[PDB]
């Protein structure tokens, strides 16, 4: 920016390595020297994908008979299957579908180790009682979602023509659950744990007969003694049954085999892209790398082989082969710059020139912009390493000189 | 390489410029340290080392074999990973890591680079060899 | 007697190995810290982006940034300490020669 | 529900002789972590040729566990009689995080026939039977070991060729020597080798059928079987429970000779298992053909950090329990089985509480009466009750109203009703429910801007 | 509507749920031992 | 732990962790600076003796 | 001693291993410094 504010000169900081240098010092004039700059990135040339492909995950149970009350929720656990939430959501009039610790787009598109679906009858009038922040009876004694795993909650109404789902007489819930200790002075509220059933489930009937019913069980000594007690409550039934569906997903306890179905192209196979840098998604595991055919190590049944820094370093494919996985590797870059001549050369340290006058292979890497001179110096200003030096022609190209 | 991250990284100021400049200076410091140290070991005048140097005093241990015998032994007995200054990039692809926690191959993965020293081995050997020949005189 | 001296009882020899080990430790900080999540759901930026929307995605990426910026600052601080020490040591070597 | 075959039609159970003295043996086989005993392999991945620490459910180094041994029943020559068992059905344990079992460790050694201490025989592997569930209590005569509601039963059958897992309600039968009948001692399973273990056709329901003599199986939700190839190889079995169900682990399908356990099944058991017991088993052998059966050992699991040594082939052959002792802590901190000589600081030996002391204000109830009398104020004229030095009970107040929406901020729900405070301030007012959202922190409407705002 | 605001340390935290006390939770009876404590809302571990 | 549930409890514990990890890193950095200084000083003491 | 904290601490990597190793080395340094210093103050011959 000039004094009058106009821009008269600029550097595109991603144009080349010399430009990166000027930008890092925020100046158009930097001192002579050899500087490290951002590496020349390897970029993906394609992608490989492997997903479980097969059986649909089965939501049929959900659709047949009278759903349980909130404290007796039923659980469907899906593993090794193709999921489709639209397939289930489309059967209900959804009133409220929200997600936590997972985006909306993600819930319907990511692969999981497992998907757990908890379904139950639930009045919509008590919607708020399922909130994480709630201190009412549902969240304290009946049903609580995980705080650790990503979850979604769907509240939906059963359509008049979905005749396979029947209604209970009333909606019901536990409004009290507690233990009376052996002294019969102290009463301890028994709160429901996330993803678990309340201890009072065994004393509370599948339908509370009437609001205010009190239940009691004498506990054995192995259960700590005393009494387990509970109180039920009811909500009048609606014209259409309202149901809640909790969804909990886990991301890495097993192969993430619960995936949306995918139509596979045969150009996304690993064997067809060996040696290339590709993006990968293997049963929910993703990143970038290069696959190589190699000797199997690790336990085959476990599929993914990790190193001591927890990187994925190998994989057993469903095509029967074991592949080594290497990172797409970046190519080191150092800029050799001479301020007086306004010239430069690029050193790719540690890199053979097969990956890059043409390029010159030197003891410290491959260098472009230098010409081999078979000349010696003592007075080296731009040392390259080992006993090599860049020597400006003064302008011409820099010479590669040896230090005497 | 993730753009969202880079976008957030920018809000921390010129963080990476500081990292690079601090290391650049720290690295120049060794080239200057080495240059100064060797300038001082350097002899003005020296006698040639010939087999038999030392007379009745057995100095074959120190005579260049070129590094001396003790010098090669010192290096052979120390476990040092090979940084691959000329083609390490490729060694780590065609062979892969030597072992668990291979910090040389980690360079191309993690984003760091080990730079070569200011002088090659034969030059350093030349300095101490000329030094040996200068001692008596 | 010294030809066979580069062993476990040679203090000068261990100092040579330790200088080598110190270089390795310096590099191990960078190699080992990228696997940390620093409270994030994943050490992978790609996993964060794939799973979360921007208002939360941001917070998770930011945890990884803070952890990595911290790691690099620690690394640099040590390279400066180690290079200062080596430089003083180099002047001692100069005096001994 | 699942059809699990017909009910037993017998009017009586076989009499069970419980003589614990005969089963009080000392044959210790504690977990040797250095030999990787009891280890469940990290589940979602493998590693090769590395040493790392890992957090997971592991048995403790040195844990002796609980030894159980099955025996031959009583006989007279060629006619087997009464069953002979240990007091196992009444010995109900807390499940906690699950357990691992060492099975057949003594196989091929010469052992004892438990029922006849002077009789020796080659030891053969036998599989453990388990009963697991959410609730326990007693039977009709007061003996313990009854499980209520759905109970998970892991019952090996077919003379050791199948594992049968089922989740069902066990209804005690009322016949002679049965749990709801007369002269009951303990239920037990059995098989009769003479008719059940023919060289060719093994009776795959022999143990199920004996189980059924003591209980009627009702509302079974599942019954699964797993096949076991016969051998005399030491194997490990394990059980854990998560939100996904009960996980059954075994070494025999992946690392038969090595011993690492891998998951082979998940059962749709979602209620929490709190209790388990060993179902005693007695073999109705003839007197002339009694065998020595190997003892099995049950070890409890807990969330421990182990140093795990993964071989090139990925199996764990060696490990360190990082909390066992100070030396183990050292190895774990360097993530190595070999550390240099020296003197190192390690975690301190913690003092642990030996009890607790509590002092609370005890006295007057905090008084919410004002709240209940007269017309409540409008939202901008809210009234405030400040409670200090009193005993509070929110249920006492909440129970008087039909609560439509109760939420908390910067305090958990459990905490609001259970913690002590310097003060509790209660602001009450009339408020239409139709304007519920206007009280939200994020609201920019008239209530939050001009009438009432929370801290 | 009922708003509830709670404060945790301006005074002795004397607004507590009622508790039935055992006499083995007294301080005098456990001197010299490491115990957990909860004293008018103040808690931690220590030796009295 | 006594006051908050996991999604918020976590954030609060994490603040304490970050502060304590920072403190320990600062401590260690200084013990390394101070021990390096003392070691140089010890060699000065050696020369003076 | 709180398990929840320890669980979260693990997500920061082997933090404590680094603290312990750094101090262990720093502490060895003084024992070596002292040993070397005294080895040099030590006399070969001395009068009472
Ligand atoms: C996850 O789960 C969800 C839910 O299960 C899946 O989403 C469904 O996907 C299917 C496709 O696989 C999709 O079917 C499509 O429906 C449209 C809508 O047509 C309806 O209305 C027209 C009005 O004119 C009617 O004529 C027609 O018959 C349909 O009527 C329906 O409703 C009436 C009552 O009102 C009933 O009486 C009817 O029986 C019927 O139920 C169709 O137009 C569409 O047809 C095209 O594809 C089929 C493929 O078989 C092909 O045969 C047709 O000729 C036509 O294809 C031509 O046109 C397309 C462009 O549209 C072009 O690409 C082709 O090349 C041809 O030129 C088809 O039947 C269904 O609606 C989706 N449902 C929901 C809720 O989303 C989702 O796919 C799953 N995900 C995964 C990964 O599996
Ligand atoms: C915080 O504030 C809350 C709210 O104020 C406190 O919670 C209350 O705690 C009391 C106990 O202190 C609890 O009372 C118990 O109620 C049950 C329910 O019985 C009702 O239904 C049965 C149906 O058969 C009726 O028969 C019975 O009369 C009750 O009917 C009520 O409603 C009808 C209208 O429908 C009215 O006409 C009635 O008058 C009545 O209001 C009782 O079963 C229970 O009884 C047991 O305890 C009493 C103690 O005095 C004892 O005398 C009884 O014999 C019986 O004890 C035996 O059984 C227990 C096991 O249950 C065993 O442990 C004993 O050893 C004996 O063998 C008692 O009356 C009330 O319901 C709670 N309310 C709420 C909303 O939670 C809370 O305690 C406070 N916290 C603190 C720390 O103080
Ligand atoms: C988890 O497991 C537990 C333990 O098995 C179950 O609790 C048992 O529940 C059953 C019933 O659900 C109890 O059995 C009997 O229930 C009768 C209920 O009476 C009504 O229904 C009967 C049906 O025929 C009608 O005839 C009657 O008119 C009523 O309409 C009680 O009346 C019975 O009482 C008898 O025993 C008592 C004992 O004191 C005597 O005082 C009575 O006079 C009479 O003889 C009996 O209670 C059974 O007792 C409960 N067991 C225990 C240990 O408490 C849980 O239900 C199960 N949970 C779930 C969710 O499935
Ligand atoms: C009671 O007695 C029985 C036998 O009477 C013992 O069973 C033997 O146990 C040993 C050790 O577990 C088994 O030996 C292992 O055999 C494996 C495969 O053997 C099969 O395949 C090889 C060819 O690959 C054949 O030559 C062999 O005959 C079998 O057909 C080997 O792979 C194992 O080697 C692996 O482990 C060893 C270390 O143990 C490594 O050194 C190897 O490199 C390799 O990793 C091993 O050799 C033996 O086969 C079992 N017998 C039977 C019949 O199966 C019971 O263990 C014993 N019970 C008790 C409690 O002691
Ligand atoms: C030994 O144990 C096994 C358990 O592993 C047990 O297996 C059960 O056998 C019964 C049959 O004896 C199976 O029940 C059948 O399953 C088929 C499945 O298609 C049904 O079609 C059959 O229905 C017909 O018969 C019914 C009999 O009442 C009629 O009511 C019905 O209307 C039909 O006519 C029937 O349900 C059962 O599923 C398996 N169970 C398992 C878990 O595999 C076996 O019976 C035991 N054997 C003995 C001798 O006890
Ligand atoms: C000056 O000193 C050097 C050593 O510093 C002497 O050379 C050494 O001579 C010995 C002979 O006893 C060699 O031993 C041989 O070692 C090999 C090792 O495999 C063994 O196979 C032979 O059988 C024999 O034991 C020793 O290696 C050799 N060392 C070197 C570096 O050459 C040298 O002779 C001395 N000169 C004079 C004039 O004394
Ligand atoms: C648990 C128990 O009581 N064991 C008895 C045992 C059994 O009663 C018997 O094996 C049933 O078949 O009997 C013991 O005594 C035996 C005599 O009763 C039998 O007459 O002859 C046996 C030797 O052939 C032996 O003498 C036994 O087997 O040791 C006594 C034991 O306590
Ligand atoms: N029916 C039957 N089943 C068996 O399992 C059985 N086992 C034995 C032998 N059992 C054992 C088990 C361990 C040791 C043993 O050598 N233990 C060591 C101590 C091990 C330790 O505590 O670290 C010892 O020296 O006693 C001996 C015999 C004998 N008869 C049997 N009979
Ligand atoms: C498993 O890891 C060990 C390291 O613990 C490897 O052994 C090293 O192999 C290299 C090969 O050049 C030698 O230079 C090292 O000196 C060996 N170290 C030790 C401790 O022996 C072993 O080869 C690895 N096995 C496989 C199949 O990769
Ligand atoms: C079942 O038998 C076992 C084993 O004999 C009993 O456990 C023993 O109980 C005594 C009681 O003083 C203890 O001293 C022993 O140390 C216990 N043994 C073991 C191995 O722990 C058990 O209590 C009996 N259970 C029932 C219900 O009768
Ligand atoms: C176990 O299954 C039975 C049948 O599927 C359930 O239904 C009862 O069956 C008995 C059979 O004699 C009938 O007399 C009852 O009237 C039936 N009750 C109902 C409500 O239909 C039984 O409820 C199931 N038990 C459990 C605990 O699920
Ligand atoms: C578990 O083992 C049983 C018994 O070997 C298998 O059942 C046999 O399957 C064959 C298949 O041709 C039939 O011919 C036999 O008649 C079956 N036997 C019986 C007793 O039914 C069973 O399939 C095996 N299970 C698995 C999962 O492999
Ligand atoms: C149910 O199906 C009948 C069939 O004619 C249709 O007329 C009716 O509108 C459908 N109802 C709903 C709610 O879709
Ligand atoms: C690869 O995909 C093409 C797409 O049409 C198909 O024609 C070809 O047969 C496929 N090859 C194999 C091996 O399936
Ligand atoms: C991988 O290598 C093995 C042997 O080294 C070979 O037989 C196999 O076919 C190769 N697989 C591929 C995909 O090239
Ligand atoms: C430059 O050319 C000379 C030819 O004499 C050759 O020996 C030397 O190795 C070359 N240097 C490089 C880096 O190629
Ligand atoms: C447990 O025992 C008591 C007396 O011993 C008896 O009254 C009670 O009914 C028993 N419980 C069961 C479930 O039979
Ligand atoms: C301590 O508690 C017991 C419990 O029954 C009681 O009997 C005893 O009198 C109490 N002691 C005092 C000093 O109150």
């Amino acid at each position: 920016f000039s004094v009058d504010g106009y821009i008269r000169r600029a550097i595109d900081c991603g144009f080349n390595d010399l430009s990166q240098l000027h930008c890092s010092y925020e100046s158009f004039d930097v001192e002579s020297g050899v500087y490290s700059v951002s590496s020349f990135e390897a970029k993906p040339s394609g992608s490989v994908v492997e997903q479980a492909e097969g059986v649909e995950c089965d939501f049929s149970p959900l659709l047949s008979g009278t759903p349980p009350q909130v404290y007796n929720f039923k659980r469907l656990v899906f593993t090794n299957c193709n999921y489709n939430l639209t397939k289930l959501l489309s059967l209900f009039s959804v009133n409220d579908f929200t997600c936590s610790q997972i985006s909306p787009a993600a819930i319907a598109s990511n692969c999981y180790s497992s998907l757990i679906l908890d379904y139950f009858s639930y009045p919509l009038s008590m919607k708020s009682d399922l909130s994480v922040s709630s201190a009412g009876p549902i969240s304290q004694f009946n049903y609580k979602q995980s705080f650790s795993n990503p979850t979604c909650l769907i509240l939906a109404t059963v359509p008049h023509n979905l005749t396979t789902i029947t209604k209970p007489l009333k909606y019901s819930y536990i409004n009290k659950c507690s233990r009376l200790l052996s002294d019969d002075r102290t009463e301890v509220p028994q709160l429901v744990n996330a993803n678990q059933y309340s201890p009072c489930v065994s004393i509370v009937p599948s339908t509370v007969w009437e609001d205010g019913d009190y239940y009691r069980k004498q506990l054995s000594p192995l259960e700590g003694g005393g009494w387990l007690v509970a109180s039920g409550s009811t909500v009048a039934m609606t014209e259409q049954l309202q149901m809640g569906f909790g969804i909990t997903v886990q991301y890495g306890t097993d192969t993430n085999s619960v995936c949306p179905k995918l139509e596979f192209a045969n150009d996304t196979k690993i064997a067809s892209q060996l040696g290339n840098c590709v993006e990968y998604s293997l049963y929910g595991v993703s990143g970038r790398g290069v696959f190589q055919n190699c000797t199997a190590v690790g336990v085959r049944q476990q599929r993914f082989v990790y190193d001591a820094y927890q990187n994925l370093v190998g994989y057993y494919s469903d095509d029967g082969n074991y592949y080594c996985l290497r990172a797409c590797v970046s190519v080191p870059v150092s800029v050799i710059y001479d301020k007086e001549t306004k010239t430069h050369a690029t050193l790719f340290g540690s890199v053979a020139c097969e990956h890059i006058y043409g390029p010159l292979q030197t003891p410290v890497g491959c260098v472009l912009g230098l010409v081999n001179s078979s000349l010696f110096v003592e007075d080296c200003k731009l040392p390259l390493g080992q006993s090599l030096c860049a020597l400006p022609d003064t302008p011409g190209e820099m010479r590669l000189a040896s230090i005497a | 390489g993730f753009q969202k991250c880079e976008q957030l990284l920018r809000e921390y100021g010129q963080f990476c410029s500081k990292i690079n400049q601090a290391l650049h200076g720290a690295n120049l410091r060794q080239d200057d340290s080495v240059r100064n140290l060797f300038a001082s070991v350097k002899s003005s005048q020296s006698s040639p080392i010939i087999p038999g140097f030392g007379g009745d005093f057995n100095l074959t241990l120190l005579e260049p074999v070129a590094r001396s015998a003790i010098e090669d032994l010192l290096f052979d007995k120390v476990t040092i990973a090979d940084p691959g200054y000329m083609q390490g990039y490729d060694d780590c692809m065609q062979q892969g890591p030597a072992s668990a926690r291979d910090l040389i191959c980690a360079q191309y993965v993690a984003g760091y680079k080990v730079l070569p020293p200011l002088m090659d081995v034969n030059m350093e050997a030349a300095y101490t060899s000329s030094l040996l020949g200068s001692i008596a005189g | 007697a010294m030809q066979t001296g580069f062993t476990t009882t040679n203090e000068a020899f261990q100092k040579v190995q330790d200088a080598v080990n110190n270089n390795a430790q310096a590099l191990s900080k960078l190699a080992s810290e990228l696997s940390n999540t620093f409270g994030a759901i994943s050490a992978s930026i790609g996993d964060i982006i794939q799973r979360l929307d921007p208002p939360e995605q941001d917070a998770q990426i930011d945890r990884l940034i803070n952890g990595r910026l911290t790691t690099l600052n620690a690394f640099v601080a040590q390279q400066l300490v180690r290079s200062e020490s080596a430089a003083l040591s180099a002047q001692l070597a100069k005096d001994k020669v | 529900t699942v059809d699990v075959g017909p009910d037993s039609v017998k009017s009586a159970c076989i009499e069970v002789d419980i003589q614990q003295t005969f089963f009080d043996k000392t044959w210790p086989r504690p977990i040797d972590v250095s030999k990787a005993d009891g280890i469940i392999y990290p589940q979602g991945r493998t590693y090769s040729n590395i040493t790392i620490t890992y957090q997971g459910l592991f048995p403790y180094q040195g844990d002796h566990g609980d030894m159980y041994v099955y025996s031959a029943g009583h006989a007279t020559g060629t006619t087997p009689q009464k069953l002979f068992v240990a007091n196992y059905s009444q010995d109900v344990k807390q499940f906690a995080n699950g357990f691992v079992v060492r099975i057949g460790a003594a196989a091929n050694s010469t052992g004892t026939v438990i029922i006849s201490p002077s009789t020796s025989a080659t030891i053969r592997k036998i599989y453990p039977a388990f009963m697991l569930g959410s609730s326990v209590g007693n039977f009709s005569d007061g003996k313990m070991g009854r499980f209520f509601n759905h109970t998970l039963v892991l019952l090996p059958d077919g003379c050791g060729t199948l594992l049968r897992a089922f989740y069902c309600i066990l209804e005690p039968r009322s016949g002679n020597h049965c749990p709801a009948g007369n002269s009951y001692t303990s239920f037990a399973t059995y098989h009769t080798p003479a008719t059940d273990c023919s060289d060719g056709n093994y009776n795959r329901n022999a143990s199920l059928n004996s189980f059924k003599e003591y209980f009627n199986l009702r509302n079974c939700t599942f019954m699964y079987t797993y096949n076991i190839t016969e051998d005399e190889i030491l194997e490990w079995f394990g059980i854990t429970q998560t939100a996904q169900g009960v996980h059954l682990f075994s070494s025999r399908y992946v690392d038969l000779y090595g011993g690492n356990m891998f998951q082979f099944a998940t059962l749709p058991v979602y209620d929490t298992i709190k209790y388990y017991s060993i179902i005693p088993h007695s073999i109705r052998s003839i007197q002339s053909d009694r065998k020595a059966w190997a003892a099995f050992y049950v070890y409890k699991l807990q969330p421990l950090t182990f140093l795990l040594d993964f071989s090139v082939d990925g199996y764990i052959r060696r490990a360190i329990d990082c909390g066992f002792n100070d030396l183990s802590q050292l190895h774990c901190s360097y993530e190595s089985f070999d550390v240099e000589s020296g003197v190192y600081s390690v975690s301190s030996f913690e003092a642990k509480p030996s009890g607790s002391v509590v002092e609370q204000a005890e006295g007057v109830e905090c008084d919410f009466s004002p709240l209940l009398s007269g017309t409540p104020p409008q939202v901008y004229n809210f009234k405030r009750l400040v409670f200090t030095n009193c005993n509070y009970n929110l249920t006492k107040l909440l129970s008087l109203f039909s609560v439509n929406d109760f939420t908390c901020s910067q305090i958990s729900p459990a905490a609001i009703a259970s913690n002590c405070y310097s003060s509790l301030i209660l602001d009450y007012f009339s408020y239409p429910l139709s304007m519920k959202s206007d009280l939200s922190v994020s609201s920019a409407g008239p209530i939050s801007q001009f009438n009432y705002k929370q801290s």
